[PDB]
């Protein structure tokens, strides 16, 4: 008798639930879906193939070596799927696990799918919901950001890259969306700012709320960072499919042609 | 001008206190040949310095942070000023030398409303896109995404050096301590440990993020040697008509 | 330098700068462990790193770093050093420091407390000197209390009257009164700042010596009642009553007068019972009459110049005497060997009041050790900074030779080969002093700079031949730079063809004159025709070295190129003085006549704070007569404090911003016009 079979099932059940049912409910009370629900809505039914499901973060400082601080998948869901029969690579950041903050494994998974996409010649769609870099992780959080930035710059003009900010993105998590070709936001739940309002008050001594500092309205009416804003997550993802139907699948391909009436 | 000329005057130029500033132009003048420096945009966006100098008789483009102005914080104007110079130097086969002392990006409502994200992405793009040899020296500070946008080892940089006064961290000690320990009520000992362990160039050295921790006297010599070797650097990138700058 | 004899195991050097380096060097050469003290600022000074052990003592200011006595006591407590050496200044002339150190276990290199107290006040000093049957300056015994008494005394003590302040130093509380009204109002004013300066409130009215020569006698004593006089020294070229250039032997004094002065000094030392190194200062008129005036109960700053003519290490003798051994040399062992001259290099601008202290950081610093007969005493290295908390001393440059002319020539050569970049020094004034006709002849006095430069130091007035040589060198350097600009590496795609220009016709603007120069190159030799005068300049033309040696018509010269611009401006240090020239090509010179000369508004008044943070402090106040290049209202930041400076020159109009001002990316600040 071997228990190496129930270990896989336990890790799978932990991976689907992410940061626990309580955090799923807290996410739901904010009017937000989870990463896997977003991926299911975006892609064609029964076409998502996940990669790096069991990946675990290798930090061992500040008491993160404990079992309670270990989440398989580690705050990002990556894979490939089909939109109307056309291949695409996708990652969605899970806000429940450590606030979606990027770590070594988070960046590792993102870089893996980006490398596959540039190898085969398919676009990348990134649903961003992340609190920045993992402070306890250390400098390799900066290393992971820099790897993601380098792959964003290398792939620019080779494959299309779409960004959709689904929640509050802060710190260094704002440069990868800026380096991609297009950027969309969701009203009333998505934010984009390098520095939070508290630090701004400490420094600039100006009382500014998060919505009016980095909200979708600010970035779509007076900043020039985002390209469009959508009412909620479902509407945003439907519009994302509609928009993806336009683009060529790679720079080696001609502009798509559809049947015309 | 011999390539192995020592510059001992740089051994104490960076003050011990993190609150006092220095002039990066003194470092630039000491390092380069004959202390000759042609500055570009000398009166605009003064918290960054860009210019043309010569190392061992070879033209080099120099970009650095100026701690005198805005404590070296990056903003919109400095980002664009550095980005275009870096792109020109890359396009015409000119090596780049960077001096890093940056606490981060300038905060405020005006910076966000003006689109600081786009222009910071411009500078990060320009540094990541370069295929000419790149040398980087960190003098005092490299915090946050700023450290990543100043030609880090991870943007396919060639040689990265840190002076003994350098320090690489995710963010400042205060914010890191208060966010790691939400409810410890022992901020004193926690901050002491954090500044003892992570306020020094060793965390980046043990992971290999810097080639070496060099003495400030050898800087010029070191750089010259690198520029002798990287003169034949060739890299290959995927084909494309052109790229999509974050402009 | 025999290490067999037992000597103090550890000495704490309670000083800083060049003297600390000197004593550390002479201790290391004698095989003794050394411990140095320093403030927080001088944590990377030369003496700290050169010493075996270092102790931080306090903050930047001298009142809490080197004048903090209890800090020295605790430092000596942990370091458990056997002895302490104070150098000069600081705590070298404090009775209570010596008493408290000698109390527990610490031996002091220097004089005893009673000797310092005896020769610490001018009243007792003069009284004992009169008791010591030596010549004294004429005057009235005691201190005058009222102006009427002073003017009454002035009648019988000579019409020229001088007022001096008791105790103190640095030439403070001193001046000259000529009339009875001058006598009384000068006495009243001197009494007015007597409390402010030192608090002794004791003044001296007496005769003023006209045309005086300040002559020093180096005396050395021990605890066995033996005293020697180590020849004499001449310290007459002074400004602000402070010596700058001084000479080991004095041409004025012959053998007999020197012997008389030495015997008088030895007798005075025996009367005071001196048991260490010291110096006795006399004033000598033109009639070879010497009057005693003060003696220093410590090591003298200009001590090294008298070591070269004698070959004795004064600090070694001080250490051995403090150990207890008697002098190993008799009076017959003291002799004059050659000649020696030395100058003080300060960080001051000699164009303002013969020197005004200046601050900065040394970007470049090189001393001329390789030259023959040159010694340098300095605690300064590249990267050092001249602060406002200490003496602006940079170096002491000593030269020695077989006679006066050789020493002066070697000193001029050393001054020409000495590289300082980062601050402003007084080397121009020093090199003018050492080549003056009066100084070479020797007709000098304490009023040398007052009458040699009645209008102040104006620089170096260069003759026609020197002007031609300077113009030729500048033109040759310009052409050499232009020629070096043409040497690329081979391209093999677009070959480079060098221009075939044979003669360079240049217009050189110097001072307020324009000269026409024709320069031709023949490899390493330039033929330069300046206004019809032909000169031949040859050199290796190394354009990167700070020092450039050239030969103009066989005359060897050393010049430096401090600045150079593409617009033709160039600053060249020639013969120790910096000249600004503007070299243009002939066609460019012709075209320049159409350029309209533009006026400068010079009303920078809107200089802003960099960050959108808050203010932390206000450095200045409205109307403080501050012009430019100094802190006005410092700013605080996320980390770095912004050293906000001024705008245009003048007197600050107003400062309105207060600490903690919430600013939106910048701040209206100091206003000038
Ligand atoms: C590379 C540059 C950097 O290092 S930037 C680092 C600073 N980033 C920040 O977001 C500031 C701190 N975070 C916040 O203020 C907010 O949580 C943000 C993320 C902005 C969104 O607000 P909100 O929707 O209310 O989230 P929340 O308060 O409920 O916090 C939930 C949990 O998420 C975590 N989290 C977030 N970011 C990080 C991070 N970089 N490193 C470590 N943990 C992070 C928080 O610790 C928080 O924990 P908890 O579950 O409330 O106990
Ligand atoms: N009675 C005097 N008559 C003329 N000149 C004098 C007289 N006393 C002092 N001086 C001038 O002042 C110089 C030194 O003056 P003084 O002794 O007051 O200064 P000090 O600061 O006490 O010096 P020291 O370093 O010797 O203690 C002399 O070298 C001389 O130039
Ligand atoms: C000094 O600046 C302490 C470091 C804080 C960094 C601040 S806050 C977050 C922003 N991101 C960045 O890179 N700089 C800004
Ligand atoms: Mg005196």
């Amino acid at each position: 008798a071997t228990s190496v079979n129930e270990r896989i099932e336990n890790k799978r059940r932990t991976a689907l639930l992410g940061g626990g049912q309580r955090r799923i409910d807290a996410q739901h009370k904010r009017g937000k879906l989870t990463a896997r629900e977003r991926i299911s809505l975006l892609l064609d039914p029964g076409s998502f193939v996940e990669s790096d499901m069991f990946v675990e973060h290798r930090c061992a400082d500040f008491g993160m070596a404990a079992d309670k601080n270990k989440f398989p998948g580690d705050s990002v869901v990556t894979g490939r799927g089909r939109i109307n029969g056309r291949l695409v690579y996708v990652f969605s950041q899970d806000f429940t696990v450590f606030g979606g903050s990027l770590s070594g494994a988070h960046a590792q998974k993102i870089c893996k799918i980006m490398d596959q996409a540039i190898t085969v010649g398919a676009p990348v769609i990134g649903l961003n919901d992340s609190g920045g870099a993992r402070i306890q992780e250390g400098v390799e959080s900066l290393a992971g950001y820099a790897d993601i930035f380098l792959r964003n710059v290398t792939a620019s003009g080779v494959i299309p890259q779409i960004s959709l900010i689904m929640g509050p993105c802060a710190g260094g998590a704002v440069y990868s969306p800026a380096l991609t070709d297009f950027t969309f936001m969701v009203k009333d739940t998505s934010y984009l700012f390098i520095t939070g309002p508290d630090v701004v008050k400490s420094v600039t001594n100006e009382d500014v709320t998060q919505e009016e500092l980095g909200g979708a309205k600010t970035h779509t009416t007076m900043s020039g960072v985002a390209h469009r804003a959508f009412e909620n997550d479902v509407d945003a993802l439907c519009n994302l499919r509609d928009f993806f139907n336009y683009l060529p699948l790679s720079s080696q391909d001609p502009a798509p042609v559809r049947e015309c009436h | 001008d011999p390539s192995d000329r020592l510059v001992p005057e740089l051994d104490t130029i960076v003050p011990l206190e993190s609150t006092k500033a220095y002039n990066m132009v003194d470092i630039i003048h000491s390092v380069v040949d004959e202390r000759e420096f042609f500055e570009i945009m000398p009166n605009y966006a003064k918290n960054i310095i860009v210019g043309f100098a010569r190392m061992n008789g070879r033209t080099v483009g120099i970009v650095g942070n100026q701690p005198k102005v805005a404590s070296g914080c990056l903003d919109i104007n400095s980002s664009v000023k550095g980005a275009r110079f870096v792109r020109f130097c890359d396009a015409f086969n000119i090596p780049l030398i960077t001096f890093v002392d940056v606490p981060g990006f300038l905060p405020g409502t005006a910076q966000e409303y003006g689109g600081i994200i786009r222009h910071g992405a411009k500078l990060l793009y320009a540094f990541a896109e370069a295929t000419v040899p790149k040398v980087t020296v960190i003098t005092r500070k490299a915090y946050g995404g700023a450290y990543d946008v100043m030609s880090s080892k991870h943007l396919c940089g060639d040689t990265n050096y840190a002076w003994p006064t350098a320090e690489i961290a995710v963010m400042g000690a205060k914010g890191a301590v208060e966010i790691i320990f939400k409810g410890h009520e022992n901020v004193e000992a926690a901050q002491a440990e954090y500044i003892e362990k992570f306020a020094n160039p060793f965390p980046a050295a043990v992971r290999g993020f810097v080639d070496d921790i060099i003495q400030p006297s050898s800087t010029r010599a070191r750089i010259c040697c690198d520029l002798d070797v990287l003169a034949s650097k060739k890299v290959q990138r995927p084909w494309r008509k052109h790229a999509n700058i974050p402009l | 330098y025999d290490p067999n004899e037992k000597t103090f195991d550890k000495i704490l050097v309670a000083n800083r700068g060049e003297i600390a380096c000197r004593v550390i060097r002479t201790c290391k050469k004698m095989g003794i462990k050394t411990v140095a003290i320093h403030s927080d600022v001088d944590a990377s000074s030369v003496h700290v790193k050169m010493a075996d052990e270092a102790v931080c003592v306090g903050p930047a200011p001298t009142s809490k770093s080197y004048l903090n006595m209890d800090a020295i006591m605790e430092a000596i407590k942990k370091t458990r050093a056997q002895a302490v050496h104070p150098g000069y200044g600081f705590l070298s002339e404090n009775k209570e420091f010596a008493r408290c150190l000698a109390a527990e276990d610490v031996v002091f290199i220097g004089p005893d407390t009673h000797a310092i107290q005896a020769m610490g006040d001018k009243i007792e000093s003069k009284l004992l000197a009169k008791k010591a049957e030596v010549n004294t300056i004429p005057g009235f015994d005691g201190v005058v209390k009222d102006a009427e008494e002073a003017v009454r005394i002035a009648r019988e003590i000579g019409y020229p009257v001088m007022i001096k302040a008791s105790a103190g130093g640095g030439g403070k509380g001193m001046r000259i009164a000529w009339d009875d009204e001058e006598t009384r109002d000068g006495f009243r004013l001197s009494s007015q700042e007597a409390a402010s300066s030192f608090g002794d409130d004791r003044l001296l009215i007496e005769k003023f010596i006209d045309n005086p020569r300040h002559i020093e006698i180096q005396v050395l004593g021990d605890k066995h009642g033996n005293a020697l006089w180590l020849n004499e020294r001449e310290c007459s070229i002074q400004r602000r009553n402070q010596k700058v250039v001084e000479e080991a032997p004095s041409i004025f004094l012959d053998a007999e007068t020197r012997r008389a002065m030495g015997e008088q000094a030895v007798a005075l030392a025996r009367a005071v019972k001196y048991s260490s190194a010291g110096t006795v200062e006399f004033l000598v008129d033109s009639k070879k009459n010497f009057y005693f005036l003060e003696m220093n109960t410590r090591l003298q700053v200009e001590h090294p110049v008298t070591e070269c003519i004698t070959g004795l290490d004064l600090v070694q003798e001080m250490i051995r005497v403090a150990k207890g051994y008697p002098l190993r040399h008799k009076q017959a062992d003291i002799r004059i060997n050659g000649w020696a001259v030395e100058c003080r290099v300060y960080a001051e601008d000699p164009y303002k009041s013969f020197g005004l202290p200046s601050i900065g950081r040394l970007s470049q610093y090189q001393e001329p050790l390789h030259l023959p007969g040159v010694r340098v005493d300095s605690g300064i290295q590249p990267g050092s900074d001249i602060s406002i908390y200490y003496d602006p001393m940079i170096s002491k440059l000593i030269t020695y030779g077989s006679d006066r002319t050789e020493a002066l020539k070697r000193m001029a050569d050393a001054l020409d080969n000495y590289v300082i970049r980062g601050v402003t020094h007084n080397i121009a004034l020093l090199r003018e002093v050492i080549i003056n006709s009066r100084f070479v002849k020797g007709d000098i006095s304490t009023k040398f700079l007052s009458d040699v430069y009645p209008d102040g130091f104006k620089g170096h007035m260069l003759t026609k031949s020197e002007k031609n040589q300077l113009l030729a060198i500048a033109s040759s350097l310009f052409v050499a730079f232009q020629l070096r600009a043409q040497h690329f590496q081979e391209n093999s795609r677009m070959p480079v063809i060098k221009p075939d220009i044979a003669n360079w016709e240049l217009s050189v603007k110097l001072h307020d004159k324009v000269h026409t120069v024709v320069a031709s190159n023949n490899g390493s030799v330039f033929s330069v025709e300046v206004d019809g005068s032909k000169l031949n300049v040859t050199s290796t033309w190394n354009l990167a070295s700070p020092l450039l040696s050239v030969s103009v018509d066989g005359t060897q010269r050393t010049v430096q190129c401090l600045s150079r611009e593409a617009g033709g401006n160039m600053s060249i240090q020639f013969l120790g003085t910096v000249y600004k020239v503007n070299i243009l090509t002939r066609l460019a010179a012709e075209l320049n006549k159409f350029m309209l000369e533009k006026v400068t508004e010079d009303t920078s008044s809107v200089l802003r704070s960099p960050m959108p943070g808050v203010v932390v402090a206000v450095s200045v106040k409205p109307g403080d007569a501050v012009a430019e290049g100094q802190e006005i209202c410092v700013i605080e930041a996320m980390k770095m404090q912004n050293s906000m400076t001024a705008g245009k020159t003048g007197t600050v109009k107003s400062v309105h911003c207060q600490a903690g001002d919430t600013v939106g990316e910048g701040d209206l600040l100091v206003e000038l016009e």
